[PDB]
């Protein structure tokens, strides 16, 4: 599971921002991970915590 | 056609304003959480 | 440089050394001796 | 002069007891800790830390209402559905506190906006998960008694970690009830 689910967010977030923001290119991906910066590193650091 | 239509109706009110319904309340879940925690 | 991150790094270095002090009971020395393997036989009388 | 002693099953020093209280202990001192990395305050490590019983509740429900019992596969099965459940809570708490602070306010009226655009992941993440653990829960009553023990403890603990963690108790009360009302 886990591995599919940590990747599902960044794949979806681009499909999410194109439907919302309207902007289609690479710059749409760019800003998605702006809200998933610690939601990748920190979550992994507390995944390992258990 | 409209398969996206089902959860879109579930999103607004049936989820969004439903959450705005229990944030309007809060009180009941101070003990319901404890019912879940001490129940487990 | 913000504080909350560093003040957690200290806790890692706190708990890592706090678990390493659990080498109790820690012996005085450090083995200095060049290894001594001894053979012994007894022929009575 | 009859003095007792213990041997093989007499452990020695192992089991689940004297293992679990030091297992979850440092699985709590660090769970709280790195939940402050890029997160900071004493708020957020309750905005996630306390979403754990939403996972457990269904895991024992799956164990008790089936006949299965607390083994190693249920032990680690309880452990996966706890950080995986976090990866949804800490994910919406991210969306929430990034809608505040870094963005422009939202005591109640941006917590909704945060939880208005990600129910795709939080549900399809779970949907692909539930069904991925479905060949484990049964499918084989001969191939393994291990896949059943590993799988039932997951999805049972997952369904409640999905439905009760999508709208019910801890969630939202995580950024509202567990941040303010006091400070």
């Amino acid at each position: 599971g886990l591995l599919v689910d940590d990747a599902i967010v960044v794949v979806e977030n681009v499909e999410r921002v194109m439907a919302e923001e309207g902007l289609p290119p690479k710059e749409a991906t760019r800003k998605s991970m702006g809200q998933i910066q610690g939601a990748l590193v920190g979550i992994a650091m507390v995944l390992s915590a258990v | 056609f409209g398969w996206f239509n089902r959860m879109f109706e579930k999103s607004t009110h049936h989820y969004t304003d439903s959450v705005g319904g229990i944030l309007r309340s809060t009180g009941r879940y101070l003990v319901l959480y404890l019912i879940i925690v001490v129940g487990m | 440089d913000r504080p909350i991150f560093a003040w957690v790094i200290a806790i890692i270095i706190m708990l890592a050394g706090g678990l390493a002090i659990l080498k109790l009971p820690v012996a005085q020395y450090p083995t200095i001796a060049p290894p001594a393997v001894t053979i012994s036989a007894s022929y009575p009388g | 002069g009859v003095g007792y002693d213990w041997t093989g099953m007499s452990y020695q020093e192992r089991l689940s007891g004297n293992q679990a209280p030091s297992l979850y202990a440092i699985s709590l001192i660090v769970v709280f800790l790195c939940l402050a990395a890029l997160y900071e305050s004493w708020s957020i490590p309750f905005s996630v830390m306390l979403v754990v019983p939403l996972g457990v509740i269904g895991a024992l429900l799956a164990a008790t209402f089936r006949g299965l019992t607390n083994d190693v596969y249920f032990q680690v099965g309880l452990l996966t559905t706890i950080g995986l459940s976090a990866a949804n809570a800490i994910l919406i708490v991210e969306f929430a506190k990034d809608l505040m602070d870094k963005e422009g306010k939202g005591l109640i009226e941006a917590t909704l906006d945060a939880v208005r655009m990600r129910l795709r992941p939080i549900l399809m993440t779970s949907l692909a998960f539930i069904l991925g653990v479905m060949p484990l829960v049964i499918s084989t009553g001969a191939g393994s008694g291990a896949q059943n023990a590993v799988g039932t403890g997951v999805m049972g603990g997952m369904v409640t970690a999905t439905v009760l963690a999508i709208f019910f108790v801890p969630v939202f009360f995580v950024v509202v009830r567990r941040r303010f009302s006091r400070k």
